């Protein structure tokens, strides 16, 4: 297995979009048949629902290669189950090290609270049991890389389970794959996620910050797009150097700022030039979900990564597999079935 | 690492309320690209593009198509003929009703039509009829939103319910270009496109309209077997 | 084919 | 000793195409009359020793013909007797059809 | 109405309701839900939810609501994603089993049956 | 023009006028009908299945076609008829001449053979694959008309000959990247040397060359070019055994010890396509028939 | 359909506008005719119509020339027709009207490849009729009906559901066939 | 391309006046009219 | 890979003819018959 | 409404070791559809798939392409047009580097091409020289990939090297047909396409890299 593989942290599941918050519009809760109206009137941070992080293999392995999963399953019904779908799927699950008393596929959720349903964590999820002990050996020892839905953000132990995992990442050499795509609370502000979690905001590498992950997550209103406004072009962002200049960090190669399917940017140690993108998924509206950016994108810099593995700090080597995952991306997102809408 | 591409609309004249024109260039296309890009999108523009009309007309006291009424100048034929130009916007799948009930000597225009709530007529002025003395006209008619041509039988009588073989024919004309840009060794070229529309849509529509639909159709090879 | 005729044994 | 071996039998490909336009045009059928008729002598008593067989055919099993055009049976009854599998009663199908009718052009 | 009525047995309990029913006394495990307005793949949750909710006659009341209405009700469970489902049998001060990810509705049907 | 030879075009109207009993047949037998008077009641409102039936009797089932003025012999001839959409017979182009027949408004009369015997004539005795001579002196009567005539000739006419292709002179002492040495820009455009046929039509599909771009092939037969007494315009000899041979229209690299195969032709892709055409149509026709 | 100079024509093919030649403007064609039929009958006449034709249509006007107007000059009508195409090229800024390398053609695109057809093509607009010989007033179709009191044949034509006459030069036919039954069926059956 | 000249009158004899016009320049009054003697030899021979 | 002559001039109308009875003469008209389908495609192509 | 789109190959047969065929049929299409989707597909597939093949070849102590060296059979143009046809499988952008250095009165093949480890032969019967003397040869291939119709001039005449302009053909023939159907109301169409294929691109692959590539170029519109 030479490719630097990508762990995978976060949970273990198939199915779970992260950030929630008020999108354009509301659907009504009336008849829904196909309720997913917001396939066109959602924030961004549904205008790109992805997928977990053992999905985002399946979407690279179609074309071919080695990626695989760390972290743990449940055991009992729940749990074992997850054995049968994350093997029939394509990743790899033989460094497991289950718990046997908290119950999988439930978080559970009791009480804390001062009324109603002000409530936080119990034992979460039997899966969910990753720990500064329950960390695996192996993770990056074959690997260079390392994805992270960051729902491994909202719980405080699977913080210092990557963490811990630096040293893990430094022991041998080795690199993190952040895909952030920030769930419901880390979707929250700046100061929430620039000091609370800290370490994974400021430590890693080729990570996968996006523009809506920096806007509210530093200028909350000056920093609105900085060229646009002149003949016909979408208010994105111009973000670059001076407005990642306030949370970039060294011992890197090259990190990408994803912002969906949108312009993004990468960033080297000689230049950090600027792409651009699109959302779009209005084909057939019975037809989509527009499903798995987070897993089309993401996996399209990955291939590129393998097939020629003197990427480094190229512009043209670079500047395509962005171009290509920014095309990667939007095709995942409009198809009926993710098994089948993932790239062959 | 020599340019990006780019497109961008150059001009866009509105000639008439129901004829708009739209050119559109494209920038440093690689060889072949432009070819495709053109013809492709010409034939989604002429055959792809979905825009609604009228369908069925039914009159109240009418014996035929080829009848006179006392107080109008029109034919009904003529009438039927004059109502087939009407331009309508919509965008749900699924056949509407619509209705149009004027009093005499007024001159009725595409203003005097009664629409449902989704459904808007783009031009105001269109003649449908014309009245001379006073006689109390009423005239139903539906509505549908189907792609290309389509015939219809001439069935479900009623009193009158005369069917229209309306052309669902939203952009009027298209045309194209490509050019060269001497890029030195690189050979480039510059793609220029050119869209007439009745209204109906507009361009920059009308194109993300086309796009969409062959991408629609280009797609099941994606998926394996 | 009006010429001898068929006989089949 | 003559060097011409081979350049006389390299296989010419892309025939794929040229194989089925002879199928639906009646191109096999008649291709096999003619290799039928290279042996007689007259053509006229093969036609009627052909007639006569299929008024055979059609009085042995009546209630079979009227789709299989029992003509078409026996040509393809002499053809399969050597070789030249020839389908039965040369019948053709519709491999992929949703649908009741073709257009036919 | 009358012969003719509203088809939904799920009032989406947002108010007070879904607030006293972790404030309540029961026998029997009840569920309530956080989604959205997209919806993600809850919806698909909701496809399971609503179908069991009427299956069960009187004994689990499967309920939702919804989060950005209002922003509160998203931080207000810890809600870091979207299936945000609840196995409950009465806890007035005690714990559940919230339940999350995607599961086919057969297979909820055996834990539900066979533990809780 | 998409007709095959052995195949013509009825339509919907006449067909059912023609074969409307065997279509009867189709109804009763298969017990989609029961009576006569029920199918012909059937028959008469257009049902959905009758053209399944009539296009289910048909297959098999020659019928003569004939032209009104007949003139000679060919004035009649079987075909297999297939339904077609419209109001209009559809007649293949080969044999209009044939029947002598234009299209600017002419009337075919069909006719449609019952007996099993008669069926047996149509198909071995009147199809036109075993009458594509005329009895007069033998010469063929099915041969490429005025437009399949024009485009063989526009295929199979060659490049630009002489000054018609260079505006100078070639002699022209100029432009041999002149020096002491053999070392200097070496472009030499010439003409493309591709291995065979379908490299050939490779390349003219990317547009890289026109029809009657002028091409070298590589040739691995004996000689098939029509040649005659002749004369090789310019054999080049090095010191070396080389035997460099330019004739009218190819070229031969024979050497002192063997192998003779540097044999090119000078072509365009018309005739490439010409060659390619017959030989693969043969090639087919022989093992589609086995 | 027949045009005024003789040409007739059979209707053969209904084409979707997609599916047909362009000019460089992006209208699609109306109407393909086969140039062949010119050099045969002989009527150049209709040429020079097609594109004077294409001149009115871009300039809103309408000729009315008298028949025979070389008396004039040499060549009048040439100079008629390419003096008005020039016009019209120019007036409204369309320069393949008048290609000023073949005068009257121009380089129409394909409907169906977006590729310029190798040579230049002739292009106008000429006034076509439509003519009475419909084809509904020709099709016909017996199996079995009235026939004759003496005779016993079918009656006639197509008012009196007759069938089809075989006679004199069709039996010498079928009889060149050395074909029986068929002969034999036509006059007994 | 070239010249008509030289039709025939009906009861044989080569008419003075010769059709010195191509088809493409345009034929005058009389030389169309001299064409016409030829054309109508060409229906009542079609029909004999 | 069949017996046939490379053609390297212009076939016109009377070389078509002679092509035809060549081809009759060497094959059949069991052969010829799906040429002429062939060339006829071809023709009208061009 | 019903039978949403898709397709299926009932036709998939590999000939030879550098043969492929396929044939593919499409869903229920509505009138119009299959001629502008077979039409845009075929001028996808001809060209648009980038080809790996070599472009270069820099032989030592040879002046000119007719100095045919003792010891080889096939001339040094013949050296060159046999290293034409070779099929190579990759993912590569731009160049590379290459040699054949060897020395026996034996026959060489195509695995004397020393290659990166991201350029893979196809076919490892394809002849190259015919060497019968021991001499030593050394030629310096230069590999390249660029799309379907690219043209590129000659460039490099310092060292000597011979170019060898080629096709960039993973394809070789494209043939669309359509069918149509019509159950009374309503005319219902399919798709036929047929590929062959070089060999270094299974003829399935074919069909979504020719897909891929026209998306890419059609989604620009929506930006």
């Amino acid at each position: 297995g030479w490719p630097p593989l990508v762990c995978c942290f976060g949970a273990a599941q198939h199915a779970f979009v992260p950030s929630g918050r008020p999108a354009n519009r509301l659907i009504d809760h009336q008849i829904h048949e196909a309720l997913k109206e917001a396939l066109w009137a959602p924030d961004k941070f549904i205008r790109a629902p992805g997928g977990s992080a053992g999905g985002v293999a399946i979407a690279l392995a179609s074309l071919g290669g080695r990626v695989a999963f760390m972290g743990k399953l449940g055991n009992d019904d729940y749990g074992q189950t997850m054995l049968y779908y994350l093997n029939v799927k394509s990743v790899q699950t033989r460094s497991v090290c289950v718990d046997d008393k908290r119950w999988t596929a439930m978080s559970q959720m009791k009480i804390a609270k001062r009324g109603a349903l002000r409530a936080t964590t119990v034992k979460p999820c039997a899966e969910d049991s990753l720990s500064k002990s329950e960390i695996n050996i192996d993770v990056l020892k074959e690997a260079k890389m390392f994805y992270l839905n960051t729902s491994s953000l909202v719980d405080a132990n699977m913080r210092k389970t990557t963490m811990r995992a630096l040293k893990i990442s430094k022991k041998l050499g080795s690199v993190i794959f952040y895909d952030l795509n920030l769930p419901l609370p880390l979707w929250k502000s700046g100061e929430e996620t620039k000091s609370l979690i800290q370490q994974v905001w400021s430590l890693a590498d080729v990570i996968e910050v996006t523009k809506q992950e920096l806007e509210f997550l530093c200028g909350m209103n000056p920093p609105e797009e900085f060229d646009t406004k002149k003949n016909q072009r979408f208010k994105f962002e111009h973000y670059e150097a001076d407005i990642i200049a306030p949370l970039w960090h060294e011992n890197l190669k090259v990190l990408f700022v994803t912002n969906g399917t949108s312009k993004i940017h990468y960033y080297t140690k000689e230049h950090n030039g600027a792409v651009l993108g699109v959302e779009d998924a209005p084909m057939s509206p019975f037809t989509q979900d527009m499903s798995a950016s987070g897993d089309g994108l993401v996996a399209a810099l990955m291939r590129m990564l393998a097939v020629q593995p003197h990427l480094i700090t190229d512009k043209e080597y670079l500047e395509r597999s962005v171009k290509y995952a920014i095309n990667c991306g939007v095709i995942e997102q409009w198809i009926v079935t993710r098994q089948q809408g993932y790239p062959p | 690492s020599t340019q990006t591409l780019q497109w961008k609309c150059v001009e866009s004249r509105t000639d008439s309320k129901c004829l708009h024109y739209g050119r559109f260039i494209l920038s440093p296309l690689m060889k072949g690209q432009a070819d495709t890009i053109g013809i492709a999108m010409r034939r989604a523009l002429l055959g792809e593009i979905e825009g609604t009309c009228i369908t069925r007309a039914k009159s109240e006291k009418i014996p035929h198509e080829y009848s006179t009424i006392l107080g109008i100048q029109e034919s009904v034929h003529e009438i039927l003929m004059n109502l087939k130009e009407i331009v309508l916007r919509s965008n749900l799948y699924g056949t509407c009703e619509a209705s149009i009930c004027v009093r005499g000597p007024r001159g009725v225009t595409a203003q005097d039509i009664i629409l449902p709530p989704y459904v808007e007529i783009v031009d105001n002025t269109q003649h449908i009829a014309s009245l001379t003395e006073p006689i109390d006209l009423c005239i139903g008619l539906q509505l549908e939103r189907n792609r290309g041509y389509h015939i219809k039988a001439p069935n479900n009588f009623q009193d009158g319910s005369f069917p229209i073989d309306a052309l669902f024919m939203p952009v009027r004309n298209v045309n194209h270009s490509i050019h060269s840009y001497g890029n030195g060794n690189e050979k480039q070229e510059i793609l220029f496109l050119e869209i007439w529309t009745n209204g109906s849509l507009t361009p920059k529509e009308a194109l993300y309209e086309a796009s969409r639909n062959l991408i629609d159709l280009l797609i099941p090879f994606l998926h394996a077997e | 084919t009006g010429f001898k005729g068929f006989v089949h044994h | 000793k003559d060097v011409f071996m081979e350049a006389k039998l390299e296989r010419v490909p892309f025939l794929e195409e040229q194989m089925r336009k002879v199928n639906e045009g009646g191109g096999v059928m008649a291709g096999d009359i003619d290799r039928l008729m290279k042996s007689e002598d007259n053509r006229f008593a093969f036609v009627n020793e052909i007639a006569a067989e299929a008024t055979a055919y059609v009085n042995n099993n009546r209630d079979e013909y009227g789709h299989k055009k029992a003509i078409h049976h026996v040509l393809s009854n002499r053809m399969n007797d050597a070789g030249f599998a020839r389908p039965e009663a040369y019948l053709e199908t519709e491999p992929f059809s949703p649908g009741p009718t073709y257009l036919k052009e | 109405a009358k012969h003719v009525r509203e088809d939904y047995l799920v009032k989406k309990l947002s108010a007070n309701e879904i607030t006293e029913l972790v404030r309540g006394e029961r026998n029997v495990p009840l569920i309530i839900d956080f989604y959205a307005t997209w919806c993600g793949p809850c919806i698909l949750m909701a496809q399971e939810l609503e179908m069991l909710a009427v299956e069960y006659e009187k004994n689990a009341m499967i309920v939702k609501v919804d989060t950005d209405d209002e922003y509160e009700f998203a931080r207000d469970m810890q809600v870091r994603g979207l299936p945000t489902l609840y196995f409950i049998s009465p806890d007035p001060n005690k714990d559940a089993i919230r339940t999350e990810g995607l599961i086919p509705i057969q297979m909820m049907r055996d834990i539900l049956d066979n533990d809780m | 023009p998409s007709l095959s030879l052995h195949r013509c075009g009825l339509p919907r109207e006449i067909a059912i006028e023609l074969f409307q009993t065997f279509v009867i047949r189709g109804l009763i037998r298969q017990h989609l009908a029961s009576n006569i008077g029920v199918a012909k009641r059937k028959i008469r409102e257009k049902e959905p299945i009758v053209w399944k039936i009539l296009q289910e009797v048909m297959q098999g089932h020659p019928v003569l076609l004939n032209r009104a003025p007949t003139l000679h012999r060919l004035g009649i001839q079987a075909f297999q008829p297939i339904l077609v959409e419209g109001r209009a017979i559809c007649l293949h182009p080969l044999v209009c001449k044939g029947f002598n027949a234009d299209f600017d408004g002419d009337q075919m009369a069909v006719h449609v053979p019952l007996s099993l015997e008669a069926q047996a004539e149509a198909r071995l005795l009147m199809f036109s694959h075993m009458n594509l001579l005329s009895p007069a002196i033998g010469d063929p009567i099915s041969v490429p008309t005025q437009d399949m005539l024009i485009g063989l000739y526009i295929l199979t006419s060659g490049n630009r000959r002489g000054i018609c292709a260079n505006r100078y002179n070639p002699w022209n002492h100029k432009t041999y990247q002149n020096e002491r040495i053999d070392d200097t820009n070496y472009k030499s455009m010439k003409e493309p040397f591709f291995c065979n046929f379908y490299d050939a039509i490779g390349a003219y599909r990317q547009k890289r060359i026109h029809l009657d771009s002028p091409l070298w092939l590589r040739w691995q037969l004996d000689q098939r070019i029509i040649a005659s007494k002749e004369a090789p315009i310019e054999v080049h000899y090095e010191s070396l055994g080389t035997y460099h041979e330019i004739y009218a229209h190819y070229l031969i690299i024979r050497s002192v010890k063997k192998e003779i195969i540097d044999i090119y032709i000078r072509t365009t892709v018309g005739h490439i396509s010409l060659y390619r055409e017959i030989e693969e149509a043969i090639q087919g026709f022989y093992q589609a028939c086995s | 359909v027949a045009g005024r100079h003789g040409n007739k024509g059979i209707i053969s093919r209904i084409l979707l506008r997609q599916d047909m030649p362009y000019l460089q403007d992006g209208r699609p064609v109306d109407m393909i005719f086969n140039p062949l039929g010119v050099p045969s009958r002989m009527n150049v006449g209709q040429i020079f119509e097609c594109s004077l034709g294409l001149a009115g249509s871009l300039l809103d006007r309408h000729y009315r020339i008298a028949p025979f107007d070389e008396r004039y000059e040499q060549e009048a009508s040439r100079k008629l027709v390419f003096s008005e195409l020039y016009e019209a090229s120019k007036q409204t800024a369309n320069p393949w009207v008048f290609e000023p390398e073949y005068p009257g053609k121009s380089r129409i695109f394909d409907g169906r490849t977006g590729d310029p057809f190798e040579q230049p093509v002739i292009i106008g607009n000429p006034y076509i009729l439509k003519l009475i010989h419909q084809v509904d007033d020709k099709i016909h179709g017996r199996s079995s009906g009235h026939y004759a009191l003496v005779t016993q044949q079918p009656l006639r034509g197509r008012a009196k559901q007759g069938g089809q006459r075989v006679g004199e030069m069709e039996v010498w036919a079928l009889e060149g066939f050395g074909v029986a039954h068929i002969l034999q069926e036509m006059l007994t059956y | 391309v070239g010249m008509r000249g030289l039709m025939s009158d009906p009861q044989g004899q080569m008419i003075d006046l010769p059709i010195q016009s191509n088809l493409r320049e345009g034929l005058s009054l009389t030389e169309y009219i001299i064409s016409c003697y030829g054309a109508r030899k060409g229906v009542v021979d079609t029909a004999v | 890979r069949a017996n046939l002559v490379f053609h390297n001039k212009a076939i016109d109308g009377t070389a078509m003819k002679r092509l035809i009875s060549r081809l009759i003469d060497h094959f059949g008209m069991a052969y010829t018959s799906h040429i002429l389908d062939q060339l006829k495609t071809l023709g009208f192509q061009q």
